[PDB]
RNA sequence: AGACCAGGC
RNA sequence: CGCCUGGUCA
């Protein structure tokens, strides 16, 4: 049935999802345009953590002495200290993820901050790393305007739809959002610097790939969804081999019948 | 009468000949099988003209084996009598039951009957003829005829007419 | 209706890069045509299987085929596989 | 609120056992069933009623009787549908049969 | 729009849609004593003007009959007040990508 | 051996668009009937020696196809002609969309 | 395929128009009369009759003939007869709507029961969808039973607007069988029941207006509700209902061709008490045997029991059984069939196999085969192939010239000779790498199904990796599995691109990977792990050769 | 594989009304005075009068013997001869029917320089008439009013007998030598 | 070719 | 469920 019912869904090559009539089910297939094996859970930092350690972290502020980004990392350390230019942008940077914190609050209620998300970065960064065989020791080579100016550049680039117009290139900024939360999450400026010792050539690659990473995960206009999705449930379904509900398969089988006189109707207020 | 109609063709190329004078080959090989044509509904096509600009568009490959398919739009001289059109050519055939005028790529005939009666036919005569008053119709002789019917056929297209009306005869 | 179901070379909006099942079927159907006795269009580095034939061709992106895209109305864009970024 | 609930309950069924899917999947059939208007169920009672083509909805349950309503009421199939072609024995438009390809006598020539 | 408390009767009713340009519609106190929309599961809607309606085909190629559809009696749909041709724009959160941009025509 | 429904439906999924036919003709059915360009029917009396076809009833010999496909949908239609239902195969598009 | 060139264009299928057949069409069509129910023997005399099958329609006895198409079986598709009815008989599966109809329009004038003029009736009228119009359309005027002359307008209630005119009053209808029936009220009392005569039916539609069709999901070229019954009845040809020879002194005629058989002789029965002493109301008694035989022909498993069984108590396939849901036509013959260049046997694991490979049975290899074309590339190969014979592995064993002629080459008097012409194919064995699909059922995965590299072994089994188990879901406790062998140079492409097993390896259906390390293999690796467990020289060095890919830097 | 022409005429089953073809200016769907360009565009029905014929295949014929050599690197009975060269270069030569329509074209044509024809089209085609008569105008020997009213009965109440009689003047003036 | 029964995972 | 082997029925 979950076939028969779905044979005819794929993703068309404007990136939406129809069926044989041409009816969209799915304006951006699975609310993100992105191809199921190219998703890893990883954790969106910016979420945990108390209001304080937060801080601890992300905070740089190049007019203090026990707040600025410390010389022992930054070639130009000293010569940036107070200078207020450099604090704005550092400031916008700042004032970002601190909106992330509270957006992603609002998306994720848990506090569950475990997700499936393209471009594995955490990875991306470790081999950066040994690439490059970086020395935690020496200091690094970045200006604070190579970072955050190229950091807001690459998300200019993680393209899934292409649109030459507002409703379409606004539809592009939703696609990305979550992603982007990730991504702001691990180029911050004290983590870029303190964290993952990078360089100038290090961030340039990191960079390089989580474009072209990204680019690969996105769906390819062809793939027959509705017969995946479809055996996707269907098959764990048989694989079924069996706090007093209506249990799963009988349940399921419900589910999909839409029947009006359930087993267990239950139903839970606050 | 002749006309200049805008038609178009659909050839499917081997990938044999998927090389650089395609465009050559498919040229070609519309000729064959345009030039020296025949329909009803385009009677006689026989010169496609404008050979230069003749239009293939992008083929596109079939799916089962690798033969392209385009359809190439060209233009040419066609020519399909009608039924009450006036043409004039020369007696080619000549017998006991009329005389078979030729006007271009076709042929039409004459019954004895379709003509006048002061007209009549003489057998023991070479070559074979129709005698008259003052006129005598034979081999060579330049006819003028009203096609009363036409019969599409094969690659070909025969008619019948007549001379029994005026200004209708030999010249 | 035609020439209005084409979408010109510009303002073109599909994907950059050759989807899967498009690079999966030019290979294919590129082997097959060098199979039918096509002519190739690279240096046989002693090369004898069609498909390999296919994939050296098109890792030198000469293959003379377009990849006509259509969009869920019957409007369609027009891309080479010179043009196409192959990633995948 | 709806959808949000139809799938939040499919996704239930699938948790209790202990196995994982990724959202989209349920996703998308939770969609498919909600889209149209309100509840349409996967069954012959539902989802086989729509638009679809007939020889479609003809390959499941009611065959014969819907394909006699299908002449009676002189529909027409648009062959768009991946069974459809199935049964014509043609290239159905899915992945590799998503597009066309052609050969540019063009570029067929800047290559020698 | 009015306010009934138990009901009103099947002879009143039946004199709304009898002044045009104007509308009119009927709503229950007991049916307002929450709002729906104020539901952790009811994400934000939209109207959109015949104009952003006539933008968003053109953008996605698409006739009126291939849109996600909204009951004309949906409890949200009157809560806005829709009308049959009308579109509303469906923007909730997404555990894939931050937020999902939807749209209903009202059937 | 058989590669029944299920197995469609995989091959569906892979997006295997080519093999999945070949499958269902060249490896099994795929029979060449002939058409009427007219009426959507088998009818066509294709002598396929002196190239001759007509259709008396539609009555043609000019506008006539060939098409590829499965003996089990030649008799499909067969089958729902039979009984005074007429499936139309026409080899071109009017309704656009 | 179908064999033999044809100067016919071919294109595919884009639409289909599904339409009712015009009893004028039928005769159209037809080349056959068909007047006669027997089958052949021109009198015991062997040949068929110009009655039923073949009164020039298709053949047997493979003998050309079909009305010159000549041909002969295979080429040539059925060519429907025809067969002038009695008197007009119901269809089956459109009483429902017949009666339905009925319903909707009121006799003697033969119109709609509610026009523009009732309002509740517009809103009906612009819903554009036959399907839901009909089901509203009938829902409205189902309840009216007096064909109204006069009506009032847009304006007052007072004065009455007219139209159509004849307000015999409607008879409700109710269905007993394959009859309609009604009851006409009369006031002053009591009913008046009536038999409603196809004959009647059938006509009072005929007058049903052009536009009224249609706002009745109708249609005035492909389906007018004066075709939901049958004047004229197609014959379908010998290849729908096939025979089956015993050799020859024997018949074995089709269970089709019985009931036409039944249809034709329930027909002139019928006939020749209309032209002769026609007890009036006792013929009724035999045109509801025609009515019935011709509803039966078509569908056998109705409400009004009597199941028609044919002598012997077998039931007797309607024609629509032949299509019914599974193992019929449409799903089990269309969207799924049994295929040529495929193998299934007992698989087995075989710890020394990539993953992507499958270990096939010489047994097999030399069975099953593939078309590949003679080219500049491989003549040479191939001509070896072809001389290696159909028995030893690598080898061939049908060889094709373009001339559409096989040569089948363990008998052919010239096996040994032939020199291969570019352009022709040599039907050769599976070799090592050829990619071929490989499953185990039931197939709910993608991946239950994928492509694997040939490896051809001995012993009769499927040799497949281990790691590749659990998206099969197979064990190989007697599991069988079944291989499918790709046939053109795209479809094997179609197969290595995006079947290749290390293409399943991530599986969408979780975004992770399907495949992993099971049994001996894993269960070692931990042993083979601890801190606790060291190796000596002369083994750690044998273990280095067995990875394949060692640098050789101990 | 015949050859279409450039028209969807969507025919919905019912192929019956097939009209009679007459001098009655009434020719096949496929010849009204409205066909369509292959750039899509509308354009008047195109009648070309015998010899006018001769020289449009001749001049295509030439400029095509012409293109069949830039990639070659890598008087009445005197015409006769002429272009049957031209034929056996550029033609089928199994084209029995062209070398047919050359003699005949080349026999009964009326005008031998590119410059009468354009004249005599510049005249007729003021007249407003029909594609088909303002060929049989052309190709057609004609005195009085009434042998072409006659043979060409699709005029008679479209020009007075006067006008059609100066036009039938200018003809044999115009109308070439031997 | 089919309807029943036995078996197999 | 689907797939396969039975044979068995005469
Ligand atoms: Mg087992
Ligand atoms: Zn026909
Ligand atoms: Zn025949
Ligand atoms: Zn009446």
């Amino acid at each position: 049935r979950l076939v028969k019912a779905l044979e005819d869904i794929m993703v068309h090559y404007d990136n939406t999802t129809r069926n044989s009539l041409g009816n969209v089910i799915q304006f951006i297939y699975g609310e993100d345009g992105m191809d199921a094996a190219h998703i890893e859970k990883q954790s969106l930092d910016t979420i945990g953590g108390s209001d304080a350690a937060f801080e601890k972290r992300y905070r740089v502020d190049l007019l203090n002495t026990d707040h600025t980004l410390d010389p022992s990392l930054l070639e130009s350390g000293s010569e940036i200290l107070g200078d207020l230019k450099l604090q704005v942008l550092l400031d916008e940077e700042y004032k970002q993820l601190v909106k992330d914190r509270k957006f992603l609050r609002e998306v994720f209620v848990d506090g569950e901050a475990n997700w499936p998300l393209p471009v594995n970065i955490r990875r991306i960064i470790q081999n950066a790393q040994q690439t490059f065989h970086i020395d935690h020791t020496k200091p690094s080579d970045l200006t604070i305007k190579d970072i955050v100016l190229g950091v807001k550049d690459l998300q200019e680039n993680l393209l899934v739809l292409r649109g030459k117009n507002e409703i379409i290139q606004n539809a592009q900024r939703d696609a990305v959002t979550l992603f982007c939360c990730l991504l702001r999450s691990r180029l911050a400026t004290r983590r870029v610097l303190q964290e993952y010792r990078l360089t100038k050539q290090a961030f340039d690659w990191v960079l390089s790939n989580i474009e072209a990473q990204f680019l690969r995960s996105v769906v390819h206009p062809g793939e027959m969804v509705g017969v995946l999705a479809a055996q996707s449930i269907g098959e764990p379904a048989t694989q079924m081999t069996l706090k007093k509900v209506t249990s799963g398969v009988p349940r399921l089988k419900e589910i999909l019948n839409v029947a009006k006189n359930m087993k267990t109707p239950s139903l839970t207020v606050y | 009468m002749f006309f200049i109609k805008d038609l178009s063709l659909n050839i499917t190329l081997h990938p044999s000949f998927f090389g650089p004078r395609m465009k050559q080959y498919l040229k070609t090989k519309l000729l064959e099988e345009v030039e020296g044509s025949c329909t009803g509904k385009f009677g006689y096509i026989l010169c496609v003209l404008d050979y230069d600009n003749i239009d293939i568009q992008r083929g596109r490959i079939l799916p089962t084996d690798g033969s392209a398919e385009f359809n190439v739009k060209y233009r040419a001289v066609v020519f399909k009598p009608f039924k009450g059109e006036v043409v004039d050519g020369t007696v080619v055939s000549c017998s006991q039951h009329g005389f078979e005028v030729q006007v271009g790529p076709m042929k039409v005939f004459v019954t004895k009957h379709l003509m006048p009666q002061d007209l009549t036919f003489n057998a023991g005569s070479n070559p074979p003829s129709y005698q008259s008053s003052e006129d005598v119709i034979t081999i060579k002789s330049r006819i003028r005829v009203k096609i009363e019917g036409c019969i599409s056929q094969v690659s070909s297209i025969h008619a019948i007419g007549s001379i029994k009306e005026d200004y209708l005869g030999a010249i | 209706t035609l020439k209005e179901k084409a979408i010109p070379k510009d303002q073109r909006a599909t994907t950059p890069y050759m989807t899967k099942y498009e690079r999966a079927r030019i290979l294919g159907t590129r082997a097959l045509q060098i199979s039918m006795n096509a002519p190739v269009f690279v240096d046989l580095e002693g090369e004898t299987d069609p498909l390999r034939i296919a994939m050296k061709e098109l890792a030198e992106k000469k293959i003379p085929l377009v990849i006509r895209r259509y969009l869920p109305d019957g409007s369609f864009e027009d891309w080479s596989v010179e043009e196409l970024i192959v990633d995948l | 609120a709806g959808r949000a609930a139809l799938y939040k309950e499919v996704y239930n069924v699938i948790a209790s056992d202990g196995s994982y899917v990724n959202y989209r999947h349920m996703a998308l059939l939770v969609d498919v069933m909600t889209t149209q208007g309100g509840l349409t169920s996967v069954t012959r009672h539902g989802f086989n009623r729509s638009n679809t083509g007939a020889l479609m909805r003809c390959s499941f349950e009611e065959t014969v009787e819907i394909l006699f309503e299908a002449g009676a009421s002189a529909e027409l199939d648009d062959c768009r549908g991946v069974s459809e072609n199935v049964i014509l024995g043609q290239m159905a438009p899915i992945g590799t049969g998503a597009f066309d390809v052609m050969i540019d006598e063009e570029s067929l020539v800047k290559y020698m | 729009i009015f306010v009934y408390q138990n009901n009103i009767t099947p002879s009143a009713m039946k004199l709304v849609p009898s002044i045009p340009p104007a509308t009119i519609e009927t709503f229950n106190e007991a049916a307002l004593v929450v709002n729906i929309t104020h539901h952790e599961l009811v994400p934000k809607h939209i109207r959109l003007s015949s104009d952003e309606k006539r933008e968003l085909l053109k953008r996605y190629r698409l006739k009126e009959s291939q849109l996600p559809r909204i009951q004309r009696a949906d409890p949200v749909a009157l809560y806005l007040g829709l009308k049959r041709g009308e579109v509303v724009k469906i923007i909730r959160k997404s555990e894939t990508s931050g937020r999902y941009a939807s749209y209903r025509i009202c059937m | 051996l058989r590669f029944g429904e299920m197995e469609r439906d995989c091959m569906i999924a892979h997006g295997a668009a080519s093999f999945l036919k070949e499958r269902l003709m060249e490896a099994s059915d795929a029979f060449r009937v002939h058409i009427c360009g007219i009426c959507g029917l088998m009818t066509v009396i294709a002598k396929l020696n002196h190239n001759q076809f007509e259709c008396k009833g539609c009555d043609n010999k000019i506008d006539i196809y060939q098409i590829h496909i499965p003996y089990a949908a030649k008799l499909l239609f067969q089958e729902l002609m039979a009984m005074n239902i007429t499936p139309r195969l026409y080899t071109d598009r009017s309704r656009d969309f | 395929v179908g064999q033999q060139y044809s100067s016919a264009p071919l294109r595919t299928v884009k639409e289909v128009q599904f339409g009712l057949f015009s009893p004028e069409e039928v005769r159209a069509i037809s080349v056959a009369k068909i007047r006669f129910p027997e089958t052949m023997d021109e009198t015991q005399t062997r040949a068929k009759i110009g009655g039923l099958n073949d009164p020039r329609l298709g053949s047997i006895d493979r003998n050309l003939k079909c009305q010159t198409c000549q041909e002969g079986m295979n080429e040539c598709p059925g060519h429907f007869g025809h067969i002038d009815l009695a008197k007009p008989v119901f269809h089956v599966g459109f009483i429902a709507k017949i009666k339905k109809v009925c319903e909707c329009v009121c006799m003697h004038c033969g119109k709609l029961l509610l026009d523009e003029h009732n309002e509740l009736m517009r809103q009906a009228l612009a819903i554009k969808d036959s399907k839901k119009r009909f089901a509203a359309i009938w829902t409205l005027c189902k309840t009216k039973m007096v064909c109204e002359t006069d009506v009032p307008s847009e304006d007052d209630p007072t004065q009455l607007v007219s139209r159509g005119g004849c307000g015999n009053t409607q008879p409700t209808i109710r269905k007993d069988g394959l009859k309609l029936v009604g009851s006409w009220k009369k006031d002053r009392d009591e009913p008046e029941l009536r038999v409603l005569s196809t004959e009647e039916i059938l006509n009072i539609f005929k007058h049903i207006s052009v536009k009224d069709f249609t706002s009745l999901g109708f249609n005035e070229v492909f389906s007018r509700p004066e075709w939901m019954i049958l004047t004229c009845l197609p014959v379908p040809p010998p290849p729908v209902r096939p025979s089956i020879s015993f050799n020859e002194s024997q018949r074995g005629e089709d269970d089709l061709t019985f009931k036409l058989a039944d249809i034709l002789k329930a027909n002139i029965s019928l006939e020749t008490l209309e032209h002769n002493g026609a007890p009036h109301h006792a013929i009724e008694e035999a045109e509801s045997l025609l009515q019935f035989h011709v509803a039966t022909y078509m569908d056998n498993d109705i409400a009004g029991q009597p199941q028609a069984l044919q002598k012997s108590g077998r039931p007797v396939k309607s024609i629509r059984a032949r299509l019914k849901g599974k193992e019929g036509r449409i799903r089990g013959n269309l969207m799924g069939k049994r295929v040529d260049f495929s193998a299934r046997t007992v698989i087995s694991g075989d710890p020394n196999l990539e993953l992507d490979q499958v270990g096939v049975p010489k047994s097999i290899a030399k069975t099953l085969t593939y078309p590949e074309v003679v080219t500049p590339y491989n003549i040479d190969r191939l001509t070896q192939l072809v001389r290696n014979g159909p028995n030893e592995h690598p080898g061939a064993k049908y060889v094709i010239r373009d001339s559409g002629d096989r040569i089948d080459l363990r008998y052919s008097k010239r096996a040994g000779d032939i020199q291969l012409q570019y352009g022709w194919k040599v039907e050769r064995h599976i070799m090592d790498n050829d990619p071929v699909l490989f499953n185990r059922q039931p197939s709910l995965h993608k991946m239950s199904m994928m492509a694997h590299r040939v490896k051809v072994i001995p012993y009769s089994t499927f040799r497949l990796n281990l790691s590749v188990t659990s998206p099969y879901n197979a064990d190989f406790d007697g599991d069988e599995m079944n291989l499918h062998v790709p046939q053109s140079e795209e479809t094997r492409a179609e197969l290595s691109q995006l079947c290749a097993v290390p293409l399943q390896i991530v599986s969408p259906q979780s975004n992770k990977p399907c495949m992993g390390i099971v049994q001996d293999t894993l269960c070692g690796i931990r042993k083979l792990t601890l801190r606790d467990t060291f190796i000596e020289l002369d083994q750690v060095l044998n273990m280095l050769y067995w990875v394949p890919d060692w640098d050789g830097v101990i | 594989v015949s050859t279409s022409t450039f028209q969807t005429r969507r025919r919905r089953l019912k192929k019956v009304e097939e009209e009679e073809n007459a001098a009655t200016l009434q020719l096949g769907q496929e010849f009204q005075l409205k066909q369509i360009n292959h750039q899509g565009e509308e354009e008047e029905l195109i009648a070309l009068n015998l010899s006018e014929a001769r020289l449009v295949i001749k001049e295509a014929l030439v400029e095509r013997r012409r293109a069949f050599k830039r990639s070659q690197k890598k008087t009445r009975e005197k015409e006769l001869e002429s272009i049957d060269v031209l034929l056996e270069q550029t033609t089928g030569g199994n084209n029995k029917d062209l070398k047919n329509t050359m003699q005949y074209l080349t026999n009964f044509s009326r005008f031998r320089d590119q410059e009468t024809v354009g004249a005599v089209i510049q005249l007729l085609k003021s007249t407003g008439l029909h594609p088909f008569e303002v060929a049989q105008l052309g190709s057609l020997a004609c005195d009085t009013a009434d042998e072409a009213k006659t043979l060409i009965p699709s005029l008679n109440n479209k020009i007075s007998d006067d006008e059609l009689e100066r036009i039938l003047k200018e003809l044999s003036n115009l109308e070439t030598l031997y």
